[PDB]
């Protein structure tokens, strides 16, 4: 907490420094700092394996004169160097376009006076200490099955870090946040096929992080799961996204209403503002203010206050996700989107999983996707797949080597229910999601 | 050497003696090995779009990083700053890795030679500005001539100087001077509502000159905005990709990622030292066809992905890995050669200072065969021609790979018909390299676009092969 | 993840 606050100091003189030097050659400019400290550390079969000290810092300027911009970083906070970086902007912005849309963000939607969400519980865990909760972790793993025959390690990581945000309308706002993470990852063997998988749990606070013991547990159990998988043979059928895949398919929305592809006319939702892209009953919430919250900011990249929306409401798309510039574009005010969203929530429809796959019977459960394989431009939808097979409202055996395929605006449309098994430590939060009907790619 | 020492040693008030007390300091401790690595770089770029030049900056970083090994294990530490307290602080965390005292005999530091595999001159004051921007302003001009649908275009023009000295208990002593440009393209067409996009590109480690000099009789930069709006066209023309197992022809070039993929992370040598590796425990073996050389090779002047020493002071090698279908052996860094009584590779690699090296690749690629790409095509009934993909990912225990088109066709009775829409192929890599039945005559790697991820570090690669048939493979359409 | 792209 004294190292904390003498660097929270150290900080806010460099961005009061640098404000201050480029305000006599500028019309406008935007600072900021950040610093994050802390350690890493991996096992192997419960003896230590690396032990890693993190220490990063960064300054990074832009700069406005007669709507031209220029932008310059730095990793070195002393005065001298601090005095290069603010030059070098400058000297950038000689020689770019005028370009209106650039500049400040409006100051009716700075965060003067931002609040404290409340996202910093340092801890002092020393190396020896960290290593520890690492190896019980991988033990409790590699304890659980014989069939468990070679390891990925555990890993124990834990960081605080300080950020500070000015510019020319007089906002000069800081916070402090931390993160802590425990996960081990192994490997199962049924003749001569190989399988890994993992288990994890992180936090602000390291009294809200799961047990090592119950880390290990769950790598384990979804390790074994894995083994002897069949590739499915060329067909339709019906596809639940399991929750921890679930996320990143409402994710995809993200890219496709940002305001930067919007105006660029490079997203598929381009003429769907104010139509119903989802089901009647599915609402998406964004919660910017969480106490605590894994993605929760007191303020944007730009420094404009986060807001409480409903991004969807009852399936209609109620708003695109803007920054100053793309909102400039598009004739609109910025909606405190600079750097991403911020505490995505949806609500389950009152099922399991479980009964989820009653209600399919026969069809594919997906719980790890690979590739990119999703176009911004169309929508359609190409991705490697690993799973379950499930008939009789049972599932039969691990599926894998296999595509799914279709399109997001179908896609989307056409889901049947969301579950109540929510996935609690991302971003986007969501349980299991059903779709009638996709193409899988196979024998 | 000379020129290196002078600017991250000397200028940050360090000799040749300080180097000696640090690597002193870390063996007290019972290490294997011990090293000291210093890092300056200058990164620029420039961006045009909607005709006009929009932004422009300029990014510096400097640092040390300090590593105590012992066996398995890696004690690191590290700054954002060369000077001599930060190297102190750097080596007393970093050998706190092992408690027990060593014997304190290191290695007397000795530089040699390595060949030269790029310019020294920096490329951010070798080009005027207004001249670098020419480039992008020309780029512009030749896509909206090109044809009338080209609505959109951006144009970028990146440089990076790079300099790098590392000390180690071994007695390395060595230094490299690393330049690295890009250019790159991207435009939108539209027609009747309907909209697409396209992409051009590459470099490597030389000036922005480069990008001016003659491609096959015009300007480069010209040719690959044309190569830009046509793949945007033949996207935008592009109907529903089949589903299912069939025969892929790839073609030469950038296609050679699925090698990287399907067999080099399969041979980096971490992977196979823990036995994690489905290529664990097989030199000797058949892991190929018959008719597949495959190499790693670190020595090509120029190139994007070439080594002149890797981050441990190690001069770049040309590694044969398989030879006629037969597993040769691995790509390596000092502590898994070690480990697995092997020697380096020229494979040890880091993204920076702040990041530990492993064992990483430089430019994969096939070796040639005999067969025409004519005949390749001629030869499949029903398939795909995959000219040209994005990126992908691969699981290396279960042997998974899985990459997607950016060009692609049916081919129909030994003939190359209608483009398809962007689809993710599906394999198993070692089954994948059994069922290549033939190698073309015509081999080219990437135009130097080339990023591989692992463990989190991104680092500059290149890829290659000649045009080549894979019998059978997954492809993830949806008719 | 190993992940590789233009
Ligand atoms: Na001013
Ligand atoms: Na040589
Ligand atoms: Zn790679």
């Amino acid at each position: 907490i004294s190292q904390v606050e003498a660097q929270r100091k150290i900080l806010e003189e460099a961005v009061s420094t640098a404000l201050e030097l480029a305000s006599g050659k500028s019309d406008g400019a935007e600072v900021a700092v950040s610093k994050t400290t802390g350690i890493s550390v991996s096992t192997r079969y419960g003896e230590v394996e690396n032990v890693e000290f993190n220490s990063d810092g960064a300054l990074g300027i832009t700069v406005y004169h007669q709507n031209r911009k220029g932008s310059a970083s730095s990793t070195d906070l002393s005065p001298q160097a601090i005095a290069r970086t603010v030059q070098a902007a400058l000297d950038i912005a000689r020689y770019t376009s005028p370009d209106p849309c650039a500049g400040v963000a409006d100051k009716e939607l700075l965060a003067f006076d931002a609040p404290d969400l409340d996202l910093f519980h340092p801890a002092e865990v020393s190396p020896d200490e960290a290593i520890e909760l690492a190896a019980r972790a991988e033990q409790a793993a590699l304890q659980a099955d014989k069939r468990i025959t070679n390891t990925e390690g555990g890993s124990f990581n834990s960081h605080y870090g300080v950020k500070v945000f000015g510019n020319s309308h007089g906002m000069l706002q800081g916070y402090c946040s931390t993160r802590h993470s425990l996960s081990s990852c192994v490997i199962a063997e049924e003749n001569g096929d190989m399988e890994r998988d993992y288990a994890y749990t992180i936090g602000r606070a390291m009294s809200d992080l799961q047990t090592p013991e119950w880390v290990g547990a769950d790598c384990a159990r979804r390790t074994l799961s894995r083994l002897s998988p069949r590739k499915l043979s060329t067909m339709k059928a019906p596809v639940i996204f399991a929750n921890e895949v679930a996320t990143g398919l409402f994710g995809h929305l993200v890219g496709a209403i940002a305001g930067g592809s919007v105006y660029r006319k490079s997203t598929f939702l381009l003429d769907s503002l104010g139509k119903q892209i989802l089901p009647d009953w599915l609402t998406i919430e964004e919660h910017p203010h969480l106490l605590k919250g894994l993605a929760s900011t007191p303020f944007d990249s730009e420094g404009v206050r986060t807001e409480r929306r409903d991004i969807i409401k009852d399936g209609i798309l109620t708003q695109w996700l803007l920054t100053s510039y793309s909102a400039r574009k598009l004739g609109l005010k910025s909606t405190g989107h600079a750097g991403g969203i911020h505490n995505w929530r949806i609500a389950g429809q009152g099922l399991s999983f479980e009964q989820m796959l009653k209600e399919m019977g026969t069809g594919l459960v997906v719980t790890e996707l690979m590739g990119q394989g999703v176009s911004a431009i169309t929508g359609d939808y190409s991705r490697g797949a690993a799973g379950f097979w499930v008939e009789n409202g049972e599932i039969q055996y691990p599926v894998s080597e296999i595509t799914i395929a279709g399109n997001l605006k179908d896609m989307w449309r056409n889901i049947v229910t969301v579950g109540n098994d929510i996935e609690t430590r991302s971003n986007i939060q969501c349980g299991s999601v059903l779709l009638p009907e996709m193409k899988i790619a196979g024998q | 050497l000379n020129l290196v020492s002078e600017q991250l040693l000397a200028a940050n008030g360090l000799k040749h003696q300080d180097l000696f007390a640090i690597l002193g300091q870390l063996a007290e401790r019972r290490l294997d090995y011990g090293d000291l690595y210093f890092q300056s770089s200058y990164h620029e770029s420039w961006v045009l779009e909607d005709r006009i030049i929009k932004d422009g900056s300029y990014n510096i970083d400097q640092g040390v990083g300090v590593r105590a090994i012992s066996g398995e294990k890696t004690g690191f530490a590290y700054a954002d700053q060369i000077s001599l307290l930060a190297l102190e602080q750097s080596a007393q965390a970093a050998r706190t890795i092992v408690r027990d005292s060593g014997d304190g005999k290191v290695q007397t530091l000795g530089a040699v030679e390595h060949s030269p595999l790029y310019t020294s001159v920096d490329p951010l004051q070798s080009m005027s500005r207004e001249e670098k921007l020419d480039i992008l302003r020309r780029v512009d001009k030749v896509a909206r001539e090109a044809d009338k649908r080209v609505q959109e275009v951006t144009a970028s023009l990146s440089g990076v100087y790079e300099l790098i000295l590392v000390a180690a208990t071994d007695g390395t002593l060595a230094a490299d001077v690393r330049p690295l440009v890009r250019l790159s393209v991207s435009v939108l067409v539209e027609e009747d509502g309907k909209r697409e996009r396209g992409a051009s590109g590459g470099g490597g480690r030389f000036g922005y000159e480069f990008f001016l000099a003659d491609l096959d009789g015009e300007v480069r930069a010209d040719a690959w905005a044309k190569e830009a709006v046509r793949m945007a066209l033949v996207n935008l023309s592009a109907v529903a990709a089949p589903a299912g197992t069939m025969p892929v022809v790839l073609g030469a070039g950038w296609p050679g990622v699925l090698l990287h993929a399907a067999v080099g992370h399969g041979l980096e040598g971490d992977f196979n030292r823990r036995g994690t590796s489905v290529f664990s425990g097989q030199v000797g073996e058949l892991v190929a066809s018959e008719l597949c050389t495959v190499v790693d090779d670190g020595t090509m002047v120029d190139r994007r992905g070439s080594v002149a020493i890797d981050d441990e002071g190690t001069p770049g090698q040309y590694n044969v890995l398989i030879e006629n279908g037969i597993l040769k052996g691995y790509m390596q860094d000092k502590l898994n050669a070690r480990l697995m009584g092997m020697t380096p590779t020229g494979n040890g690699r880091r993204e920076s200072y702040a990041h530990l090296p492993m064992p990483r690749m430089t430019n994969t690629y096939m070796l040639p065969g005999k067969s025409t790409p004519q005949e390749i095509i001629e030869s499949v009934e029903y398939g795909i021609y995959a000219p040209n993909f994005g990126g992908g990912q691969v699981d290396i225990t279960s042997d998974k790979f899985v990459f997607s088109t950016s060009e692609a066709y049916l081919i129909e009775n030994g003939k190359v018909t209608k483009p398809v829409k962007g689809a993710t192929l599906i394999g198993s890599g070692i089954e994948t390299m059994q069922q290549i039945s033939m190698v073309g005559n015509d081999l080219k790697l990437d135009n130097g676009v080339g990023v591989c991820g692992k463990e989190g570090q991104s680092l500059p690669v290149g890829v290659g092969q000649p045009t080549l048939k894979v019998d059978n493979l997954t492809v993830g359409g949806t008719a | 993840v190993l992940e590789d792209r233009i």
